[PDB]
């Protein structure tokens, strides 16, 4: 099911002690092919190229000659004129290449597949030729390195320590350092002061439990689907241009919310209030990238049809909207009026809609029956139902049936702080997932 | 069509935040009397709006009401085109000083066109013989008429704001 | 010493579309343009442009005792066009009609712009470099003799 896990599983200690740079490679190596993963010899740098062309056969299911992989590997996957930031934008964004035949039929050649994420075939190897290196390589990439350290080295000179050819090895994304008993892990920014501990993560479970060693580490992340997926659906490459990974308690409250709405759609529920659920995320959040999450992978998540993460203006639709034209692409605008907002609800591929609450209500309160009524659609509120019960949303009880009502807020309005409105009790029903 | 949402300043919580829809022109008590008060005088929260202009959440609504007549003032194709014309101007009350100067191509709506308008139309530059009139350059005299004066392009026409 | 304009309200100008086929190709207002202007005792115009064309000219009527003048890029170089137009006539953006008040003969306000043309290409005589011309300032803001009413 999920990928942040629920239940704590057991961690023990495994003692090969810690002040060794070999013995916990071997463990490492050993967790992981006892989490099926295959261990292949390349003391090389050419042959490493020679396992990209039989790993992506089985992705795309079709035969390279070697004068097509001429073509291939010079024109688009190793090309010498680019450095780590066109790469990663080959692995996020770019990932499809329309290669040309010799016997010329234009085909698709995928790289990561995103949709149907199992084939996406795993593998492990280690250093060759620095520093001691395991890396994760996907599908003939190299895409994970885990670097190891000791405690002599501590975690934060673990980063301050260190930081064509080769140049396979700018397609990393990750890098996930340790030591043996701490374990943490980033993307591609490495100033001193500010790319220290403090800007890496902390894998951790549901709540707030923190994860720290080993064994527990690869017992918990390192699955591949969860690892497929921290790389693929849960990564923006922001166009600053910026890698960024979402914090652990994001991407469990996004799958509690995406769950939800599949476990929901699943037995034809709609319009009820314990059908919606809420979050609690205060502040130093980007709650503008997780909403950006959980309205992104809602819309391709093909049950639904149009998205209204709305809020109340108070510059806010120029505030948020500025936050989702950073994540570059596409976000459909609910500026500026109830008079083109419907030329927006005609418009389709473009499924985020990011409008005000009261130019719904301009909506709502008339214009007589609109024909985006019988489609399935979520609602990502801000001010919540932790913070209002408002009339808007008794008009919404009153119109809209097959919606799904999510919400977030900065401080809940608890029964310990009830001054201003009611509690969540017949709106949004349970909570989902919080941080503190 | 140019109104506002105006409350409340009262309930900073915003539980069961109220105070819907008011074109102009706009009274103090109307409002007060629509959206209640929270036991004194603290109101018009603008908290959304819908004008071909840009307004602040403290305006005073006594300034809302000055803008609408300037704003109202104006023909159709200057209020379609208020931002345009603001991206070279500073406020509505130095668009207004200067309202009649604004010439307005309806017919011409690039700069080959403009071009074109004043050389065959007008003969700005003197009398153009047939034989010549085909062999006239109408874009580096578009681009010279570009980088003299201000011009602004719209959907409508062409906008020249002359001195 | 009378200052321009103080002798009676004169009046901007105004154009309609050219893609407005029904505003342009019939009627019987006389449509002055600066191609037709540089003549003197206007009765007619090349353009007869129709009368429910000003309902989207910004046209204004001007009576039948009117001077028409130029005031785009002729002049900077030499002397400025001026015409007595004895019909109610419509105008361009491309120039000006100035209409005067009672205290006067229309002749005088004539000739005396037609004498003091050789100062009023210099009143407001660069205003930029560009296609402008004099503006309504210092063609508004300029004093001309006014005597006694038999030397008029």
């Amino acid at each position: 099911n999920f990928i942040v896990l629920d239940k704590y599983i057991k961690a023990e200690p495994t003692g090969d002690s810690y002040q060794s740079e070999s013995d916990l490679e071997r463990e490492l190596i050993q967790d992981l092919r006892n989490q099926g993963y295959e261990f292949i010899s390349v003391k090389s740098q050419s042959a490493m190229l020679a396992n990209v062309r039989e790993q992506l056969q089985n992705l795309n299911g079709v035969v390279f000659n070697d004068s097509e992989w001429r073509r291939f590997t010079e024109q688009y996957l190793d090309n010498p004129s680019d450095g780590i930031l066109d790469k990663t934008r080959k692995i996020h964004i770019d990932y499809i290449c329309d290669f040309i035949f010799d016997d010329e039929r234009l085909e698709n050649i995928y790289l990561i597949d995103k949709k149907n994420l199992m084939r996406n075939k795993v593998q492990i190897i280690q250093q060759f030729e620095n520093r001691y290196d395991v890396t994760i390589l996907v599908n003939g990439l190299p895409l994970v390195q885990i670097e190891l350290k000791k405690r002599g080295v501590a975690i934060r000179e673990a980063f301050n320590q260190i930081h064509s050819e080769n140049s396979l090895f700018k397609y990393l994304q990750l890098f996930v350092i340790s030591n043996g008993t701490d374990t943490r892990y980033f993307a591609n920014t490495t100033k001193r002061d500010k790319n220290s501990f403090d800007f890496t993560m902390n894998w951790a479970k549901s709540d707030n439990t923190l994860i720290k060693d080993l064994k527990d580490f690869t017992a918990t992340c390192f699955q591949k689907h969860t690892l497929l997926n921290v790389l693929v659906n849960y990564s923006v490459f922001d166009s600053s241009q910026t890698l960024l990974v979402m914090r652990p308690y994001q991407i469990a409250a996004t799958e509690r919310i995406l769950w939800k709405i599949k476990s929901s759609f699943t037995a034809k529920n709609w319009s009820k209030p314990e059908s919606g659920g809420y979050i609690w995320h205060t502040t130093g959040s980007g709650k503008t990238l997780t909403s950006f999450k959980a309205a992104r992978l809602a819309t391709e998540l093909d049950f639904i049809d149009k998205v209204f993460f709305v809020v109340d203006r108070k510059d806010l639709d120029y505030q948020t909207m500025k936050e989702y034209q950073r994540f570059s692409p596409d976000s459909v605008n609910g500026s500026e009026n109830t008079a083109g907002l419907k030329r927006n609800l005609d418009k389709d591929d473009n499924k985020i809609i990011v409008t005000t609450i009261q130019k719904l209500n301009n909506l709502m309160k008339a214009e007589s029956d609109l024909p985006v009524y019988n489609q399935q659609v979520v609602f990502i509120f801000d001010e919540c139902h932790r913070s209002q019960f408002g009339e808007a949303q008794k008009n919404l009880k009153k119109k809209f049936k097959r919606y799904y009502q999510f919400g977030f807020t900065g401080t809940p309005i608890f029964p310990e702080n009830a001054l201003g409105s009611e509690t969540t009790a017949s709106v949004f029903g349970r909570e989902l997932h919080s941080y503190v | 069509d140019m109104q506002v949402y105006i409350a409340n300043l009262g309930k900073y919580n915003e539980g069961e935040l109220v105070g819907a829809w008011f074109t102009f022109p706009i009274d103090f008590e109307e409002v007060k009397e629509k959206i209640g008060l929270n036991d004194e005088y603290e109101e018009y929260a603008i908290h959304d709006y819908e004008l071909p202009f840009t307004v602040d959440e403290y305006t005073s609504i006594g300034e809302l009401n000055r803008l609408w007549e300037m704003v109202s003032e104006l023909p159709e194709e200057l209020q379609s085109e208020l931002s345009a014309l603001l991206t070279h101007f500073s406020s509505i009350e130095e668009l207004s000083e200067h309202q009649e100067d604004i010439i307005i191509h309806s017919d011409c709506d690039d700069m080959y066109d403009v071009a074109r308008y004043y050389i065959e139309e007008t003969g700005a530059l003197g009398e153009v013989p047939a034989s010549l009139q085909n062999y006239i350059d109408y874009q580096a005299y578009g681009r010279d008429l570009d980088l003299s004066g201000t011009f602004i392009s719209t959907n409508h026409g062409i906008f020249e704001i002359v001195y | 010493w009378k200052t321009l304009g103080e002798i009676g309200k004169w009046y901007g100008g105004g154009t309609p579309s050219k893609n407005k086929i029904e505003f342009w190709e019939n009627g019987s207002i006389p449509w002055i343009s600066p191609k037709d202007m540089g003549r003197t005792l206007v009765d007619s115009s090349e353009d007869y442009i129709t009368e429910e064309a000003v309902l989207h000219s910004s046209t204004k009527l001007i009576p039948a005792n009117s001077i028409a003048i130029v005031v785009r890029s002729s002049i900077l170089d030499k002397v400025l066009p001026s015409a007595l137009i004895k019909v109610p006539a419509t105008l361009n953006q491309d120039m000006k009609a100035v209409i005067p008040h009672e205290n006067i003969l229309v002749k005088y306000i004539y000739h005396m712009i037609g004498s003091r043309g050789s100062d009023i290409l210099r009143a407001a005589k660069k205003t930029g470099g560009s296609v402008a011309s004099i503006d309504s300032k210092k063609l508004f803001s300029f004093k001309i003799p006014v005597p006694n009413i038999n030397e008029q």
